[PDB]
RNA sequence: AUGAUUAGAGGCUCGACCUAUUCUCAAACUUUAAAUGUGCAAACAAACCGUGCCUUAGCCAACUGCAAGGCCGGAAAGAAAAGAAUUAGAGGCACCAAGUGGGCCUUCUUCGGUAAGCGGAGCAGGCGAUGCGGAAUGAACCGC
RNA sequence: GGGCGGCAUAUCUGUUACACGACAACGCAGGUGUCCUAAGGCGAGCUCAGUGGGAACAGAAAUCUCACGUAGAACACAAGCGUAAAAGCUUGCUUGAUUAACGAUUUCCAGUACGAAUCGAGACUGCGAAAGCAAGGCCAGCGAUCCUUUGCGAAGAAUA
RNA sequence: GAGUACGACCACACUUGAGUGAAAACACCAUAUCCCGUCCGAUUUGUGAAGUUAAGCACUCACAGGCUCAGUUAGUACUGAGGUCAGUGAUGACUCGGGAACCCUGAGUGCCGUACUCCU
RNA sequence: CGCGGGGUGGAGCAGCCUGAGCUCGUCGGGCUCAUAACCCGAAGAUCGUCGGUUCAAAUCCGGCCCCCGCAACCA
């Protein structure tokens, strides 16, 4: 036979790593830079714009951190935006970009400083230095934007991702979130430039409008073979040329009125379904049970 | 029941194909060729983890060229190669992890033309068999252990080549 | 032989408990440390910058000056014939709030609402009488005290 | 756990290998962990209370929030009760200088050495600098 | 005793050392006068030492693959300590190994220097999407007066 | 009675087998035109919703291994203070105080926040 | 005992400053009636021993088994 690593001794001297860290979910080293902020500043607020993506929605809520454990300020989430106009690619670019708006208006209503700072209200898909304390940019007295920094957990920071798809919702809704444009779509690394238009595409939807336009070519091409990608879009009858002026929509609608949701039917007692523990002498004797008839049997 | 679970269908997640040279140079360049013709795709080299003496090999020394094939491409491959293998297999050429390989002695068998410059090579065929859901134990968040229920044995992996391309196993110990 | 550098001697005080390794965590992040609190310094072993030397690990002082990552204590340091205060200047993961005050603070509060309930009339708490009184026992349970032949046997092994 | 170490047993005629034990250990090994210690606090330049006030080129997106220096008021068993301190406790501040910078002994701790009235340390007493009363006699022991 | 030897002569780690700190011997076990444009800085990705099963030559030992793996590896050295989505490995970009208004402080300590350190403030930067992180390689690796020698006080503007 | 996101403490939360899982989630999953990255769309990135609870994930179970808190070990080991105490010594007991550890054994197997959602 | 040096094919000796040579000797075949000399070829190490470092140890650093020296002074 082997040796056996995982004997009693090795589970004696075992350390467990953080409950986050063996579920995979906090980047600890990266958490604890996020919430540090200078011993001088004596705890005054700082907040996290967090970002996740599920397999379905996308999660954007503007978190500060407390010792008890974190607040979450306002939230918003990609299967709200059906109240919004956006029923379809609840995941893409473009409703990354809704949802990081959505956040900042919620947000900015919430403290009273939105119809101060109402960001850009069409989104050309540029970049725009954020203004922030450390940066005075000439120290001018006008009120400084509410600031978040952005949290993206554990995702991969690529150019293009719809994490920086949110940030960019969120710093066009008016909120100050420190970011270079280095990793937005269209970003040019050789020449250091940004491409506004190829920006403003992904943004407003024109990459899944092209793809669902060829889709739709094959699907006609080759009516026999079963087609599954877009299936809800044709379903629904989501013409391509049709995409772009709803998410149009959709941020004026966002901008309209932040606080909608989705419906909420009028609302019953909580019915139990967990299992029952059994009790240590119910184990004990359950135990003597089968030591008893092992003795009956022997 | 459970077994029967459309999820538990065993496929093929990839086959690695290796060359160990073991000496560097024109002849590895003739075999990372050899590899990309069959493979349709860039091979990558290795390097000796050590200084050997008996086998003429030095530490970071480059002597070895693989390949991992994946999809349609790697089931076409593991045919040929079986069929070079008339479909005979080991039963110790079976893992307990449900992977498998075999050799080739002779890339011209693999229906290749020979080329009098790229000479001729022997080659490593390695499959490994799995099931959908083994994602959860590669994946950046929340990557966890598949459960053991969920793991393909060295039995199912027999099973595997017996129903799925009609293979035989001679049941024999390795000498 | 024995050096005097730094750390010299530091084998068993610098270092983790045992299953008890890792770098501070969120909550000593968070952390508000403000001039004229009472901390103790605390090396933490993991960190290695802004540590404190080893004669100042244990000691509780008055943090005087605060900085963006580190905080200066003045710690009593008794030197010949007198106490001198020395300002060492660590960083805020080897400082804890000091609990030197903790009793004081709460007796404190404690007098305060004392005097407020007086003030308003509320009926005063029953003061605690002393267990060194005398007083009549009725025992439950009588038991002989004595030294048995089984106590000495007892005390032999093998 | 790291090192050291004796011997059976069970699994896979010997051996090995693995498993659970077993005999015996560590100044430069440790899960655990005292006694004796060591730092701080225990209300008079302080601390506590006030939708109190004034200032800041400080923090914060702002502020009535935070940081700081003050001003104006309030309350103060001046620190209860619960074993709930004690003091032959005038605290601090200087100035000018002498002799000394060979030590030795002892209770406990302790290193080198077979050991030594041997060499070398720790805490504290003592002799040196000091007799007196005791151990017949003895710088260091007992009492003082 | 002195000589011979050795160095306990400046200095680092563990132990002696008696659970604060501090402590002797020519006590014990070992180090230092170097080395690195990367072996410095930063971001990202990755996980190590070893085992087990399996694959032409191939065998103890070449490379490929999958599981286990609390660090049993690695971090230029001696040692202690510390570190696992790193402080280790790989790689992409870099020069925070620059400058730094006589700021303050620790260690030695007479609370003097010297050497190593710690916390800053300002300039200009690097890396990063961002919080941030860096003014060397954590802690050993070094030098007064006098003398010698080099750098800085660019150009032009001021009726003074 | 549950889920998801961010969390505080970081095993009463880990590890090994086994079973169960309403709703909504989460997740596997489908795919490669574009953003992006690889020998390999495995990872990663983008775009999706035909399928599945088979895994993850969550609960429950084990005279389970660990872990946590108690008892026991034991007033034992050790120890502050004392003797013109015992003993040739080694050392030991006594007097006024303090007081461990393993084995063993009993009980337990996460807990507490913010926001949104399901049950409704 | 203190300081220093040295263990390499059968013999003597290089290389001793990481990746085995010299002469003699031995073996085979020639030349001679034969031996020697001479000519043509061949074989022979695991670097005294045990550890450590290193991808790699005759080599570098430790202990051991031996060998050889220089010192062991003032009374
Ligand atoms: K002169
Ligand atoms: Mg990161
Ligand atoms: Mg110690
Ligand atoms: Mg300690
Ligand atoms: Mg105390
Ligand atoms: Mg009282
Ligand atoms: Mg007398
Ligand atoms: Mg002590
Ligand atoms: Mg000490
Ligand atoms: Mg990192
Ligand atoms: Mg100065
Ligand atoms: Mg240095
Ligand atoms: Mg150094
Ligand atoms: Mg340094
Ligand atoms: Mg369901
Ligand atoms: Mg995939
Ligand atoms: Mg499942
Ligand atoms: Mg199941
Ligand atoms: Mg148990
Ligand atoms: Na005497
Ligand atoms: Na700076
Ligand atoms: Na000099």
């Amino acid at each position: 036979f082997v040796k056996v690593v995982k004997n009693k001794a090795y589970f004696k001297r075992f350390q467990v790593k953080y409950r986050r860290r063996r579920e995979g979910k906090t980047d600890y080293h990266a958490r604890r830079q996020m919430v540090l902020q200078d011993k001088t500043k004596f705890g005054s607020p700082k907040y996290r714009l967090v970002v996740r993506i599920t397999n379905k929605d996308i999660i954007a809520q503007i978190v500060q951190a407390k010792i008890v454990g974190d607040e979450v300020v306002m939230a918003a989430y990609a299967h709200e935006l059906p109240a919004f106009g956006i029923e379809h690619g609840l995941t893409n670019y473009a409703a990354a970009y809704a949802t990081g708006l959505l956040l900042a208006r919620r947000t900015l209503a919430k403290l009273g400083i939105a119809d101060k700072f109402q960001g850009a209200k069409e989104a050309d898909g540029s970049y725009s230095a954020v203004r922030t304390k450390k940066d005075d940019e000439g120290d001018d007295e006008e009120r400084f934007p509410f600031k978040a920094i952005l949290d993206v957990g554990l995702a991969r920071t690529t150019t293009g991702a719809r994490v920086f798809g949110v940030l960019k919702g969120a710093v066009d809704g008016g909120m100050a979130v420190p970011h270079r444009p280095n990793r937005f779509p269209g970003y040019n690394k050789e020449k250091s430039s940004l491409d506004a238009k190829v920006h403003r595409d992904r943004i407003f939807g024109k990459h899944v409008a092209d793809y669902l336009k060829q889709v739709k070519e094959e699907a006609s091409s080759n009516p026999d073979e079963k087609c599954v990608q877009f299936s809800k879009y044709m379903a629904a009858k989501v013409l391509p040329e049709s995409i772009e002026g709803m998410y149009k929509k959709a941020h004026a609608a966002i901008r309209a009125d932040p606080s909608k949701s989705l419906p909420k039917k009028a609302k019953v007692a909580h019915k139990s379904y967990k299992t029952k523990k059994l009790s240590g002498a119910e184990k004990r004797a359950a135990a003597k049970a089968k030591v008893a008839a092992i003795r009956e049997r022997l | 029941s459970k077994a029967a679970n459309p999820m538990r269908e065993i496929v093929v997640k990839k086959l690695c194909i290796n060359i160990c040279v073991g000496e560097s140079g024109d002849r590895l360049t003739r075999a990372s060729k050899v590899l990309e013709q069959l493979c349709e795709q860039t091979p990558v080299l290795s390097r000796a983890r050590l200084t050997v003496r008996t086998f003429g090999i030095r530490r970071n020394e480059k002597i070895a060229v693989h390949c991992t094939v994946r999809g349609k491409k790697a089931e076409e491959l593991l045919e040929k190669g079986l069929k070079v293998k008339e479909f005979e297999l080991k039963s110790y050429n079976f893992a307990d992890t449900g992977s498998f390989g075999f050799g080739i002695d002779e890339h011209i068998d693999l229906g290749i033309k020979y080329d009098p410059s790229t000479g001729i090579y022997g080659m490593d065929f390695y499959v490994v068999l799995g099931r959908r859901g083994e994602r959860v134990a590669h994946r950046k968040r929340k990557c966890s252990r598949v459960g053991h229920s969920h793991h393909v044995t060295k039995e199912e992996a027999m099973k595997w080549f017996e129903k799925v391309h009609d293979g035989i196993i001679f049941q024999a110990k390795k000498k | 032989v024995h050096s005097y550098g730094y750390k010299s001697g530091t084998r068993h005080l610098f270092a983790k408990k045992f299953r008890k390794h890792g770098v501070p965590s969120v909550s000593t992040i968070l952390t508000n440390i403000k001039v004229g609190d009472y901390v103790d310094v605390v090396a933490d072993s993991a960190v290695r910058e802004g540590m404190p030397h080893k004669y100042y690990h244990g000691r509780t002082g008055i943090v005087w000056n605060v900085t963006p990552r580190g905080v200066g204590v003045i710690i009593n340091k008794p030197v010949r014939t007198r106490t001198l205060r020395k300002r060492i200047c660590v960083r805020f993961e080897h400082v804890r709030k000091s609990r030197c005050q903790e009793a004081f603070k709460a007796k404190e509060h404690q007098f305060q609402a004392y005097l407020a309930a007086k003030k308003a009339g509320k009926a005063l708490p029953p003061l605690q009488k002393s267990s060194r009184l005398g007083g009549i026992v009725r025992p439950k349970n009588v038991e002989v005290l004595a030294r048995r032949v089984a106590d000495y046997e007892a005390m032999v092994p093998y």
